[PDB]
C-alpha cells in the first residue's frame, strides 16, 4: 500500500523541482 | 510489471483523484500540497501541470500521472525529512502506531494488518519497527 507516500515524496519533489521554474 | 505496482501506481493516483473522475486538476493537486504543509500559488499548480500534460489539456489523466511518477536525484535530503515526519516522537524508530498516522493524513484508512504487513515487510533486522535505514530502502 506503499503506493500514497510515494506520490506525496514526488509532488513534494515536483512542488520545489517545478518551482526551480519560477 | 508487477500485478503488485498496478494496485501500488494506482493508489498513488487516488490520492490525488479525490473525486475519482479519473483526471486530476490544480484543485485537486492544490488541496494535496496543502495538507502536506505547503501553499502553492495557482501558477506553480498549473505550472507543475503542464509539465505532465502531453496532451495539453490542462488536466493530468492516469498514464499523465505515470509520467509524473517516472520523471523525478536529490532524494537523501527528501528522503531524511520523510522519515523525521513520520517518526513522530523521533526515537529513530516508525513504529506500526506512527504509520497508521501517517497513511491516515493521505486519507488512507487502513486494516491494522495491513500496516502491520507494511511494517513487516520493510523491517529487515526483524524488530518490529522500521528504523532509518530499512526505511531508505523501503522508499527507495
Ligand atoms: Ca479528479
Ligand atoms: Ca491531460
Ligand atoms: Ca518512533
Ligand atoms: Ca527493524
Amino acid at each position: 500500500h506503499m503506493g500514497k507516500i510515494y506520490a506525496a515524496m514526488m509532488i513534494m519533489e515536483y512542488y520545489r523541482q517545478s518551482k526551480a521554474k519560477k | 510489471l508487477t500485478e503488485e505496482q498496478i494496485a501500488e501506481f494506482k493508489e498513488a493516483f487516488s490520492l490525488f483523484d479525490k473525486d475519482g473522475d479519473g483526471t486530476i486538476t490544480t484543485k485537486e493537486l492544490g488541496t494535496v500540497m496543502r495538507s502536506l504543509g505547503q501553499n502553492p500559488t495557482e501558477a506553480e499548480l498549473q505550472d507543475m501541470i503542464n509539465e505532465v500534460d502531453a496532451d495539453g489539456n490542462g488536466t493530468i489523466d492516469f498514464p499523465e500521472f505515470l509520467t509524473m511518477m517516472a520523471r523525478k536525484t536529490d532524494s537523501e535530503e527528501e528522503i531524511r525529512e520523510a522519515f523525521r515526519v513520520f517518526d513522530k516522537d523521533g526515537n529513530g524508530y516508525i513504529s506500526a502506531a506512527e504509520l497508521r498516522h501517517v497513511m491516515t493524513n493521505l486519507g488512507e484508512k487502513l486494516t491494522d494488518e495491513e500496516v502491520d504487513e507494511m511494517i513487516r515487510e520493510a523491517d529487515i533486522d526483524g524488530d518490529g519497527q522500521v528504523n532509518y535505514e530499512e526505511f531508505v530502502q523501503m522508499m527507495t
